């Protein structure tokens, strides 16, 4: 998911 | 979990802090004035908002506290509403127009462009005129923005405690703004009370503005999908 | 108006005095949508005329009581099974004939996601020990704020805050502890704002009175 | 309207 991974960074 | 610790006023310049930017749109002479050319330029400027979004998110006091699940889901479910209200808090100094951008001002007659839309953009409108009339101030506005963020999915998932912890701290920060405005204690709680009713119409805009949406940026569908 | 000179007991005892009954469901997907829809029609008449004692609804023009009405009607249901379901965790108390798990609201489609929800809201009522005071108010806010964006109305909300105010501090809770609170009850309502509009999306897509209820969202 | 009649 595009949401988590820019969550994530 | 240093968001509990917070005080009123480091609270609040926690959030102005956090405070996302004014994007532009596309200013394209060459696309004509139509119905695919005014939704591209709404959907490319809610995209680049988007990413600006998830990172105010992650300031805000309290969400870095909860999992990665619930951080997907809040964002999830609050997306739209969060677009929103930050497009009615920029518009209240222009009476029946929506600054969606400092570069695209627009009335309820250019909202008729798109089929159905018009309808939102007068409870869009209306909303920002409340908001106008109420004179909310920027420090009450970043208050109920991260209310939006925590509120809307929390119950849609122990994890539900500690947000409804958070939520109490920034109902604390708004008393103690109002209180601080010089309001007698009935005035801060009928105004506490009119700013948090306000957020159920503007729950009610964002459905009905994501039942459009999924009927007619990968990122965007990827919150769109969550909604359907 | 009369509603503006009201003391915060005359409008508590006014609001528990309107309150409408407890209605009873008749003695497949289909058959459960049917004992669904046939008890919401009954209820629609009832809440007609407990709108009309809601101090300060009758002194608005008859377009505007009926724009109200369209708008929250189906909040105003909702908020009713909720506050009946309390007593009964995990389950949605329809009618004292008709107490549904989650489990059986599987039988209709997609009616299992709108079960779930409003069991939370249920639970969540529970644990903040909502009392009968709080629930009229809260369901007279829902009536008077959920179509006034599509001044009177303004000034009665406020006298409604006045009394959920009142009933805070007079059950013992400090001046944090009101706001706090008031500030909880308020952000459930934009849950059964949500609730609703997902609710009537799906009625739509599938009475005389509610098809025109129905009708104005959309 | 039916919600005319009915709250007349
Ligand atoms: O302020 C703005 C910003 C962007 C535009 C844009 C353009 C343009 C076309 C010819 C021209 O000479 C100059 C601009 C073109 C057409 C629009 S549009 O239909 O996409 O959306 C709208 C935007 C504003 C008003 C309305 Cl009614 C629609 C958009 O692209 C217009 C006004
Ligand atoms: O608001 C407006 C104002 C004017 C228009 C006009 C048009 C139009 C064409 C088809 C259509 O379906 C709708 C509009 C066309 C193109 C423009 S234009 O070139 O004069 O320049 C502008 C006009 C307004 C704003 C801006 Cl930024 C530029 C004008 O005539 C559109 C929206
Ligand atoms: C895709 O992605 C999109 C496309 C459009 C939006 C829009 C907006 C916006 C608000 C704030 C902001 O900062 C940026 C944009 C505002 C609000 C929504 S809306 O309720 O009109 O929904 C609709 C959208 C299209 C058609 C119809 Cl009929 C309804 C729409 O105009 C949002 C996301
Ligand atoms: O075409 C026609 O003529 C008939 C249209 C009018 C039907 O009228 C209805 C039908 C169902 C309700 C319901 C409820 C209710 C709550 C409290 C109460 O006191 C009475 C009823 C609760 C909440 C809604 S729901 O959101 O779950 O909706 C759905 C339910 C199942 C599946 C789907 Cl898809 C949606 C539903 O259960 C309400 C009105």
């Amino acid at each position: 998911k595009i949401l988590h991974r820019l969550l994530q960074d | 979990s240093l968001a509990l610790s917070l005080t009123a006023d480091q609270m609040v310049s926690a959030l102005l802090d956090a405070e996302p930017p004014i994007l532009y749109s596309e200013y394209d002479p060459t696309r004509p004035f139509s119905e695919a050319s005014m939704m591209g330029l709404l959907t490319n400027l809610a995209d680049r908002e988007l990413v600006h979004m998830i990172n105010w998110a992650k300031r805000v006091p309290g969400f870095v506290d909860l999992t990665l699940h619930d951080q997907v889901h809040l964002l999830e479910c609050a997306w739209l509403e969060i677009l929103m209200i930050g497009l009615v808090w920029r518009s209240m100094e222009h009476p029946g127009k929506l600054l969606f951008a400092p570069n695209l001002l627009l009335d309820r007659n250019q909202g008729k462009c798109v089929e159905g839309m018009v309808e939102i953009f007068d409870m869009l409108l209306a909303t920002s005129s409340r908001f106008r009339m109420m004179n909310l101030q920027g420090e009450e506005f970043v208050c109920l923005k991260s209310i939006i963020l925590l509120n809307s999915g929390v119950y849609t998932f122990e994890e539900k405690d500690h947000i409804h912890r958070v939520l109490d701290k920034i109902t604390d920060t708004l008393i103690h703004l109002m209180a601080k405005a010089g309001l007698t204690l009935q005035q801060q709680h009928q105004r506490l009370a009119q700013l948090l009713l306000i957020l159920s119409h503007i729950r009610h805009m964002s459905n009905k503005g994501m039942e459009h949406l999924y009927s007619m940026s990968d990122l965007l569908l990827e919150m769109l999908d969550a909604h359907r």
